[PDB]
């Protein structure tokens, strides 16, 4: 029925410019009060601009007006900001919502599309296979290190088997995120059969499968 | 700026159990401009409850709202595991426009212990000169949990990566992963390689091991 | 950025109330149900007020407070080639004042008149008294309540015509004067106090409505004049006059056009909720009308019960009415100088808050346009009042009636007719209703449904239209009783009928002359409004 799509977004140094824009349809667009609102990794929602239907009246945050700008493609149905000398503050998924009526608040959202501002250098990541050890059923793992930024794609045996399955966040350390899957599987099924790690990182240009056994 | 201050942060919950959560403002609020929104884990927001009282379409009836000035509450009447999420609150009354903390609902589960894998160096990662060692536990409850290395017989906390899943919407468990990073030149010195479990199921800690030689 | 505001959110109602609510919710709106079929009346009261009534009576409201300045200014900004219609409006208003204000001075002189044990007008037998005179209404007769308020309080016997005024009744004009005098002090300084006052004429006549109402029930005939009011005829529904004396109520009552409800707007904050304001104040206002409906058949039956007169003698739209059937019904019953202070004193109150908006209207279009006429109000009425009053010594004279009569067939009828389909014009297509209603969801927060515009766009001017096509087939020449107006009085009528109107096309034409550049582009120059 309605979507919205948010696109473009992805590592920026700090200080530099960028933005993205909602794509809207399944409803007439010139009608409806857009805004813009993100989420930080701290996962607390803040409110960014809003604008207007024919996009006479704009409002603004403080903690970004001067360096955001929002701007509205009616006839394309097409809302986008603009963002300037961003900070580290800035990083976030940026979410495009929409509600006429603040009586009745924001009735649908995007998908929202991330955004990591960063002094960091992009780098490829190192997967390793995490294998045991030296039972009924058998847990095995691969370690994902060493990679910026997130996101990164982790599936088994070409997603195949989603079930057992335990994806650990990344975290932040030294500038680079860390990552590892844990997985289980019947002690009859491995090595009796064989089994891989499949890693995807997108920004690195790096895809990556490999297997694992006692050696 | 109004800020809405949301309590409580984190809660947990058995089924059918009644729930309320609170949100409360630093100025009074035209009761008809407060919102509430359902946040389902990796997925974008919903609106939940427009106006204060007012449901929207798609949202079960078991979910109420009430209160006014700084005073409002979300209450779901009697609970499924399906309702679990972060739950925010937001004002219109005036710009900017502001969103509460946030309440993060989990279903309560029946005590789980861990059960602790542990992993060692790849013969991969040895060849980029350097060894970390792996030690997974999942399918516990509840989150809280600690882990402490130890090696020969001894044990200091450094370079370990901790983490830990949001709640499983199968069993309602956790699990965690902790990685002990290390030098390549190190651990060519010592030979023994533990991994401690305390948890609240069993006050004597799950141990999981390691020796060098093999 | 900064202008004044409203002491209190009810201030602001009261005086739209009070303003909004005059002697044509009492004189014409129990007479509408009467003759054309009683509450089913209603019906096509009801209809021409949702779609066709209320709509402008919102939009002018909205624009009040959105363009936050004056009628002119506010079309100015708006739409700078119709900027003329501001200016229009405003000396509508202007002209109206040299004639409305005089009711207020025949009711205090009635009201003057009202102190005593015996009333004056019960009896045929004084000096003003022709033997034509009857103690009641009567057909072919002259009642002895019309003949005190013809041969004896206007003089209007001695006046031939028009062109003979006569000489000036100064009875009249000492109270035509305290009139200025009370709506300067008024409106003297600031809406501080004009804000305040209308908490008394606003308010007062709904007390005196109250006494009078009950004491109209207590008659003996009251039961049977409710009936004569709200008896259902449903073939009036078929009747196309009907819809027509319904829709020009409609329209005539809720009062846009004279730029009052854009000036007195104005001075509401931005994000106030003018559409509850819009909706409440209208209820009000036909509240108010039914009521008094009430109040008035209920005195007519008990003159129909105990005192016998026909009933199509003393049902009665206009003046005559509560200058003449209705005192000639209370000085009958007990307590009769009560009930007529009273009456009087509503009538007084019921005229004076209305005229502070037109006033007003005017003032306040002029401040947001000239700054040292702001700069003092101050002494800028006190010339206007009493430029008002020299010219207001005409209606204070023997011709008067035949004067106010002629100012009231022709100032505003046509005029304001025709000032408002621009209005709605303007803003639904020039100005866009994308726009319009673009700026009301940032001041009270939601845009209006698709109902709403759909009136503005299509349903105003095929209503506002529908009036004057009917106003035409049912034109004839001015007339009061026998007396025929002379057409030079016609066409004088139609000059100030003219004079409002032609702003319109003068300002358009002067302005995209006076614009520079291609002919094509500097009328895009005369759409894009101030704020872009
Ligand atoms: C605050 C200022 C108050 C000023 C009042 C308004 C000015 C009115 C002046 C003309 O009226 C005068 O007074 C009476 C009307 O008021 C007239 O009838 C009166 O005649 C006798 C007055 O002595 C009484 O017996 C009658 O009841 C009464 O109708 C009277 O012929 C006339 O000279
Ligand atoms: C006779 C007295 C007592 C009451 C007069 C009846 C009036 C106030 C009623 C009759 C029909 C009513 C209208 C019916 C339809 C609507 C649609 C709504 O979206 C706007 C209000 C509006 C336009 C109503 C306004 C009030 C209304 C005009
Ligand atoms: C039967 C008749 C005589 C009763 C009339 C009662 C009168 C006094 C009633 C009718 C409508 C009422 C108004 C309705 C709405 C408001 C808005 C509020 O913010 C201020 C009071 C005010 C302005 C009310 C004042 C009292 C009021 C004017
Ligand atoms: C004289 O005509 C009026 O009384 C008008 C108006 C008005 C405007 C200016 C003046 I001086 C007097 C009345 C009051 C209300 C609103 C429109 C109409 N009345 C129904
Ligand atoms: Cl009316
Ligand atoms: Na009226
Ligand atoms: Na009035």
């Amino acid at each position: 029925e309605v979507q919205l799509v948010e696109s473009g977004g992805g590592l920026v140094k700090p200080g530099g410019s960028l933005k993205l824009s909602c794509a809207a349809s399944g409803f007439t667009f010139s009608s409806y009060a857009m805004s813009w609102v993100r989420q930080s990794p701290e996962k607390r929602l803040e409110w960014v601009a809003e604008i207007s239907s024919g996009g006479r009246y704009i409002y603004y945050s403080d903690t970004v007006t001067g360096r955001f700008t929002i701007s509205r493609d009616n006839a394309r149905n097409i809302l986008h900001l603009e963002m300037s000398s961003l900070r580290s503050e800035d990083t976030a998924m940026y979410y495009c919502a929409r509600g006429e009526v603040r009586q009745r608040g924001f009735d649908y959202w995007g998908q929202g599309t991330t955004l990591t501002v960063s002094s960091a250098k992009t780098t490829a990541p190192s997967v390793y296979p995490l294998a045991p050890v030296c039972g009924s059923s058998v847990t095995l793992g691969c370690l994902v290190k060493g990679y910026f930024p997130e996101p990164v794609t982790l599936t088994w045996n070409s997603g195949s088997l989603s079930s057992g399955v335990h994806t650990f966040p990344a975290v932040l350390q030294s500038d680079l995120y860390t990552l590892s899957s844990s997985v289980t599987v019947t002690s009859s099924t491995w090595p009796s059969q064989s089994i891989t790690c499949n890693v995807a990182h997108p920004a690195s240009s790096t895809k990556v499968d490999k297997k694992i056994e006692p050696r | 700026e109004n800020v809405l201050t949301q309590s409580p942060a984190i809660m947990s919950t058995s089924p059918g159990e009644k729930v309320t959560m609170t949100c409360r403002a630093s100025s009074s609020v035209g009761s008809s401009y407060l919102h509430w929104y359902q946040q389902k884990s990796g997925a974008s927001p919903k609106l939940w409850i427009y106006s204060t009282s007012n449901l929207a379409s798609g949202v079960p009836a078991r979910f109420s709202g009430s209160g006014s000035g700084t005073s409002y509450s979300l209450t779901i009447s009697s609970v499924e595991a399906e309702d679990a999420a972060t739950y925010y609150c937001q004002q219109f009354s005036g710009y900017p426009l502001t969103f509460g903390s946030g309440t993060k609902l989990e279903m309560k589960r029946a005590d789980a212990a861990p059960t602790v894998s542990i992993f060692p160096p790849s013969s991969e990662q040895l060849t980029s000169g350097g060894a970390s060692v792996v030690c997974f536990l999942n399918n516990f409850y509840p989150k809280d949990i600690n882990v402490k290395w130890k090696i020969d017989g001894s044990e200091r906390q450094n370079g370990v990566l901790n983490s830990w899943t949001d709640q499983d919407s199968k069993d309602s468990t956790y699990s965690m992963s902790s990685t002990l990073t290390l030098t390549k030149d190190e651990y060519e010195r010592h030979n023994s390689y533990t991994c401690e479990a305390t948890h609240k199921t069993s006050t004597s800690p799950i141990v999981k091991s390691f020796n060098r030689n093999e | 950025d900064e202008r004044e505001t409203w002491s209190g959110k009810v201030d602001f109602l009261l005086s739209v109330i009070g303003f909004a609510v005059d002697l044509a919710n009492v004189w014409r709106f129990p007479y509408l149900c009467y003759k054309n079929g009683g509450g089913a009346f209603l019906v096509p009261y009801g209809i021409m007020l949702a779609v066709g009534g209320i709509p402008l009576f919102y939009m002018e409201l909205a624009l009040g407070q959105h363009n936050r300045k004056g009628a002119i200014t506010c079309w100015g900004r708006l739409v700078p080639l119709f900027k003329g219609i501001g200016y229009a409006v405003v000396l509508i208003a202007f002209y109206v004042g040299f004639y409305y204000n005089v009711i207020i001075a025949w009711s205090l002189r009635f009201f003057f008149a009202s102190f005593t044990n015996s009333l004056p007008w019960t009896s045929c037998n004084n000096i003003w008294n022709t033997p034509n005179c009857r103690p009641f209404e009567s057909q072919g007769f002259q009642s002895a309540a019309s003949e005190y308020f013809n041969r004896y309080i206007l003089e209007l016997n001695r006046s031939e015509g028009i062109h003979d005024l006569g000489a000036i009744k100064w009875d009249m004009a000492l109270c035509l004067l305290i009139v200025y005098l009370i709506c300067y002090f008024s409106l003297w300084k600031g809406i501080s106090t004009s804000g305040k006052v209308v908490w008394f004429t606003a308010l007062f006549p709904y007390a005196v409505l109250l006494i009078l109402l009950i004491r109209g029930l207590t008659l003996p005939g009251s039961f049977l004049g409710i009936q004569y009011y709200l008896t259902p005829n449903f073939s009036a529904i078929y009747k196309a006059e009907v819809w027509v004396d319904a829709a020009t109520q409609v329209f005539f009552s809720l009062g846009p056009g004279f730029g009052v409800l854009l000036a007195y707007a104005s001075y509401n904050k931005y994000h106030n909720n003018v559409y509850k304001d819009a909706l409440l104040t209208s209820f009000i206002n036909s509240a108010t009308s039914f009521i008094a409906g009430f109040v008035i058949f209920s005195v007519l039956g008990y003159m129909a019960h105990t005192l016998g007169v026909r009933i199509e003698d003393v049902a009665t739209e206009g003046p005559g009415l509560v200058f003449v059937v209705y005192p000639a019904a209370i000085a009958t019953m007990p307590a009769s100088t009560f009930w007529a202070l009273i009456f009087f004193m509503m009538l007084a109150t019921l005229g004076l808050d209305s005229s502070f908006g037109g006033m007003e209207a005017i003032i306040t279009a002029l401040s947001d346009e000239f700054p040292k006429i702001k700069r003092n109000r101050e002494l800028f009425v006190a010339g206007l009042f009493s430029l008002y009053f020299v010219v207001g010594l005409a209606s204070c004279t023997q011709g008067g009636f035949y004067f106010f009569h002629l100012l009231d067939r022709y100032a505003a009828g046509y005029s304001i007719l025709v000032a408002v389909f621009f209005e709605a014009i303007a803003v639904s297509w020039i100005y866009g209703t994308n726009r319009f209603s673009e700026d009301i969801r940032d001041m009270i927060g939601f845009p209006p449904g698709r109902y709403w515009q759909v009136c503005w766009r299509f349903v105003a001017p095929i209503f506002l239209l529908f009036i004057t096509v009917y106003g035409l087939i049912g034109y004839e020449p001015l007339t009061y009783a026998d007396y025929v107006y002379p057409s030079w009085a016609n066409a004088l009528g139609w000059c100030i009928a003219g004079s409002s109107v032609v702003m319109i096309p003068a300002v358009a034409i002067f302005k995209l002359l006076s614009t520079p550049g291609s002919l094509r582009q500097r009328f895009t120059i005369l759409t894009t409004p101030w704020r872009d």
